RNA sequence: GCUCGCCGGAAGACCAAGGGUUCCUGUCCAACGUUAAUCGGGGCAGGGUGAGUCGACCCCUAAGGCGAGGCCGAAAGGCGUAGUCGAUGGGAAACAGGUUAAUAUUCCUGUACUUGGUGUUACUGCGAAGGGGGGACGGAGAAGGCUAUGUUGGCCGGGCGACGGUUGUCCCGGUUUAAGCGUGUAGGCUGGUUUUCCAGGCAAAUCCGGAAAAUCAAGGCUGAGGCGUGAUGACGAGGCACUACGGUGCUGAAGCAACAAAUGCCCUGCUUCCAGGAAAAGCCUCUAAGCAUCAGGUAACAUCAAAUCGUACCCCAAACCGACACAGGUGGUCAGGUAGAGAAUACCAAGGCGCUUGAGAGAACUCGGGUGAAGGAACUAGGCAAAAUGGUGCCGUAACUUCGGGAGAAGGCACGCUGAUAUGUAGGUGAGGUCCCUCGCGGAUGGAGCUGAAAUCAGUCGAAGAUACCAGCUGGCUGCAACUGUUUAUUAAAAACACAGCACUGUGCAAACACGAAAGUGGACGUAUACGGUGUGACGCCUGCCCGGUGCCGGAAGGUUAAU
RNA sequence: AGGACCGAACCGACUAAUGUUGAAAAAUUAGCGGAUGACUUGUGGCUGGGGGUGAAAGGCCAAUCAAACCGGGAGAUAGCU
């Protein structure tokens, strides 16, 4: 059983995108913004147990950030991660 | 035997096989070969010590019987196979029980014959029993020097020691080089002139069967420079000073024995 | 031509990483010469 | 905005002799 | 958008290494772009990489690295055993189709497959830090079966021609379908089945190995491709359409056959040669310990999991390595048409581009080229450079020679298209059909259809038939070096270096010798037919005289002679 | 069959011309040699400076080699400019 304040710690942000408002109208999946150390099972937990919605697979990937030249300085973007979150079939969640 | 190759090529021009239909054609036996990674002539610290080595076929280290701890048991020589490293053939042998080895091969033998070792064993060749029974004037070779260590002495393609005296406890050698020379009469010995004895009368043909057989060119003294040899330099040929190993010792007639706790083991020089 | 330097960055890090630095004896004071000089990467990896 | 791209001239490599030497 | 040109074994496609947001959209043109620029691989803001099956991570090792103890070493540390790391190799499993401006073997649809836990049913010898089998291995070649893939016909749909002719023996386009699962073929390999015993694999054995005995000469192992099935599906030229002209949805026929054929597969096979061709785990199996019907194992059956990381883009380059958006360099995979032997070469398809300065004018002179009167090396250091010769088949061929060579010696002839042999021959492939059939992917006459050289005779055209591209200059005497090779990366490729062969010499194995104060290691897991060193440099004929000098080897009788 | 033959990939680098402050701190073009081996190449490992390695040219060891490069002795020394 996973931590409960770990569990409120991962999901950070949603995703809004055009790609993302398509994948979330055609195939039923959110897309989620969540913490660099997040894993599969701690995020399908989670967004079974937060949003109280019925949850069939995860997919993740790392975001790389861009280096940016603010000012003259150059500088780092800081990386994260990016769930779809898929949903079950005929089940909504906003 | 031998066969020359005909002339087709040149560098074909001059080759001599030395063909034999005996040798196995086929495989090993998988419970006697080894993993033999080539050295390159280069120790741990990683420098070349030993020069004119390196390149060649991968070779697989077999197995070999030098020691003959089956004593007592008949052992009929199974097949004659082809040992790429040494210069003889060997011959795998199986015994009684079932336990099959790897043998130097003797001079005539063949698959069929019985190989027996031990004290009880009669004299045919390859039959290896002690010196102390060994009758004197014979040939032997696979002879051991320190009692229960495996053959060292006349292990080479024809090679073969005479047994010329007996008195005390050492048996007194005649070597293969010309050197006569006590060993203390406990170590076995194995009846018999060893097999490949046409070894002698290949040629290698071409440069390529030197460098397939291992060994890089070897550039000779005086067609270096000061700095890398002590003949080097010179304008023209020249060859003026006294002929020397590349560290600085005469070569042409200089004795370099050192070990003075085997002296008493040297009844002859050789010559 | 062939230029001299064929970039890989297993060997990069093998001869010249932080922990192939700190394996050997002067390669430590390698890594203190450049704490005390203070610059921003001590090698590469 | 303000790049100033103007790095300062390192040319200078090396050279040879390479020349026809009256001797 | 219309033309034109160029690459097309690349200047196309997919990657690894490498780079690190250059990928896509919107906006601006200050700087950057060798010019202008509304453009961009430039600035700015936003978007974008989705993995049980691909690859890393993981299990297993090579060369090798670190190496608890240990040995050694003024100190630092050097070496090395147990081990533990180390891929470029070994080890379970996913294909097809569709979508995005940007990912796709990852998303969606369809059909799958693998390894583990758990739990339920039945059954009982399970278990290893061990023993054994297997994993598990070279170069060359040759043949057979195939496939990718193309060509031709058929079939379906479209067309009757801006200019003579074009209802035909016409033109154009399509003619796609996998993984998985069954069937176990072309083939290859192996004698099986059973009983008793054993000086053996550190003990253990039913496993392996070794012997003896009975029965059957057919059981097993491996195996591309085919045929089903997946598929009734998807894909499909196209129509029908609503308009933001960008699009977008529904429907959608034929979807076969013959021949040719790979370097890819069977093949980690077979023949053959000697230069004698990784290791360990997966995986199968035997048991000692012990555990005692507890655990465990194995045939299922349901249920849960398969984590983390890279998945954008370039990847023979405008993005990597070269200071540059630099005619340089860079390893793997895919390799269509027409001639061709060919992956050369010429033109092409798919595809991608026109090399980030243009407009004139048509002087000298320079660079890359074309042709040339008459002569043909007179040029010159020197035929340097150019020019020529070039192919396939046949005729022919000398001196010399180590009998192979020389030799493609030289030198010469034929070469297109059309007709006949023969409305496409020999040969290859084999549909039917017929008979057996140990009945199936079986075998014999059977040759339809398909493809298809090559030769002879005749006719005819051109000045010229290998018509273009590609494609030997030949001969004579001689030096040096036997040859193939290697070198002064970047002024010297040779007559220099090596070389097989010859000889001398050292070395009796704890070798000589080298690297290391030393351990040790190379020598060598080799043993005088071996190894180091030296000189010479195939093969034929040969190697003559000198021991005064300097070396080296043998002497220890005598002179001189150190520490003590 | 072969360190056989002719010849593309691939390795080179023999001749000529062009460039030589170039397109390039050694290249392009047209020819040329090897092209089943003493071949060539990817990836990882190894040998360290009087040392390596060398089919041997005093060659190569990061565009540098009759003894690398970086720091230190060090403001070496200089009857010389
Ligand atoms: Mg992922
Ligand atoms: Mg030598
Ligand atoms: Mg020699
Ligand atoms: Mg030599
Ligand atoms: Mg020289
Ligand atoms: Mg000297
Ligand atoms: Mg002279
Ligand atoms: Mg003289
Ligand atoms: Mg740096
Ligand atoms: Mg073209
Ligand atoms: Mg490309
Ligand atoms: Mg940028
Ligand atoms: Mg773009
Ligand atoms: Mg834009
Ligand atoms: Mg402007
Ligand atoms: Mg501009
Ligand atoms: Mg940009
Ligand atoms: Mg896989
Ligand atoms: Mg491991
Ligand atoms: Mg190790
Ligand atoms: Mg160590
Ligand atoms: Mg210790
Ligand atoms: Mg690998
Ligand atoms: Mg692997
Ligand atoms: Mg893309
Ligand atoms: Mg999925
Ligand atoms: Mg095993
Ligand atoms: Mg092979
Ligand atoms: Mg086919
Ligand atoms: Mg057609
Ligand atoms: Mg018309
Ligand atoms: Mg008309
Ligand atoms: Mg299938
Ligand atoms: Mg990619
Ligand atoms: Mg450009
Ligand atoms: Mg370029
Ligand atoms: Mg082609
Ligand atoms: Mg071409
Ligand atoms: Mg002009
Ligand atoms: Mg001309
Ligand atoms: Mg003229
Ligand atoms: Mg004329
Ligand atoms: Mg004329
Ligand atoms: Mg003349
Ligand atoms: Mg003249
Ligand atoms: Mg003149
Ligand atoms: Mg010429
Ligand atoms: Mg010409
Ligand atoms: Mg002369
Ligand atoms: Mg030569
Ligand atoms: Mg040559
Ligand atoms: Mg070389
Ligand atoms: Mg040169
Ligand atoms: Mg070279
Ligand atoms: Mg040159
Ligand atoms: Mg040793
Ligand atoms: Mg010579
Ligand atoms: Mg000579
Ligand atoms: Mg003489
Ligand atoms: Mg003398
Ligand atoms: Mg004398
Ligand atoms: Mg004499
Ligand atoms: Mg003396
Ligand atoms: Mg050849
Ligand atoms: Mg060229
Ligand atoms: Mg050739
Ligand atoms: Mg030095
Ligand atoms: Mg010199
Ligand atoms: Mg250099
Ligand atoms: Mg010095
Ligand atoms: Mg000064
Ligand atoms: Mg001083």
């Amino acid at each position: 059983m996973i931590r409960e304040e770990r569990l409120l710690k991962v999901l950070r942000a949603p995703h809004v995108s055009e790609k993302a408002s398509t994948a979330m109208e055609k195939s039923n999946t959110i897309v989620l913004k969540v913490a660099k150390d997040a894993t599969k099972a701690e995020i399908k937990a989670a967004v079974q147990k937060l949003f109280e919605v019925e949850v069939e697979v995860v997919n993740t990937l790392v975001v790389k950030g861009k280096v940016k030249r603010h000012g003259q300085r150059i500088g780092r973007r800081s990386d994260w991660k990016k769930a779809y979150v898929t949903l079950k079939e005929g089940q909504n969640l906003d | 035997a031998v066969v020359k190759c005909k002339p087709t090529s040149p560098g074909r021009r001059h080759v001599v096989k030395v063909v034999n239909p005996e040798l196995h054609k086929g495989k090993p036996f998988a419970p006697l070969l080894e993993k033999n990674s080539k050295s390159g002539g280069r120790n741990n610290n990683g420098r070349i010590t030993t020069r004119h080595i390196g390149g060649g076929h991968k070779q697989a280290y077999r197995i070999v019987d030098f020691k003959r701890n089956k004593d007592g048991i008949p052992a009929v020589v199974e097949r004659l196979e082809y040992d790429p490293n040494r210069s003889a053939n060997i011959a795998l042998v199986l015994y009684k029980d079932g336990e099959r080895r790897y043998i130097l091969a003797p001079k005539g033998l063949k698959a069929g014959d019985q190989i027996q070792s031990g004290v009880d064993a009669a004299i045919k060749p390859g039959n290896t029993l002690p010196m102390r029974n060994i009758p004197v004037g014979s040939t032997v070779h696979n002879v051991e020097m320190k009692p229960g260590k495996g053959g060292q002495l006349a292990r080479s393609a024809g090679t073969y020691v005479q047994i010329v005296a007996r008195d005390g406890a050492y048996v007194t050698l005649r070597l293969r080089s010309g050197e006569m020379r006590k060993v203390e009469a406990d170590c076995r010995a194995t009846l018999g002139e060893v097999g490949n004895a046409e070894h002698m009368l290949r040629v290698l043909g071409k440069a390529g069967a030197a460098r397939w057989r291992g060994v890089r060119p070897t550039v000779r003294g005086t067609a270096m420079n000061p700095v890398d040899h002590p003949h080097g330099g010179g304008e023209g040929r020249n060859f003026g000073k006294h002929p020397v190993t590349p560290w600085g010792v005469q070569t042409k007639g200089k004795k370099t024995r050192s070990n003075k706790r085997t002296d008493k083991f040297i009844v002859r020089r050789r010559s | 031509m062939k230029r001299t330097f064929q970039p890989s960055v297993l060997k990069r890090n093998r001869s010249h990483g932080f922990r192939a630095r700190m394996a050997t004896k002067n390669g430590r004071q390698v890594l203190a010469r450049r704490r005390a000089k203070g610059r921003a990467r001590l090698t590469v990896s | 905005a303000a790049a100033a791209a103007a790095a300062a001239a390192a040319a200078a490599a090396a050279a040879a002799a390479a020349a026809a030497a009256a001797a």
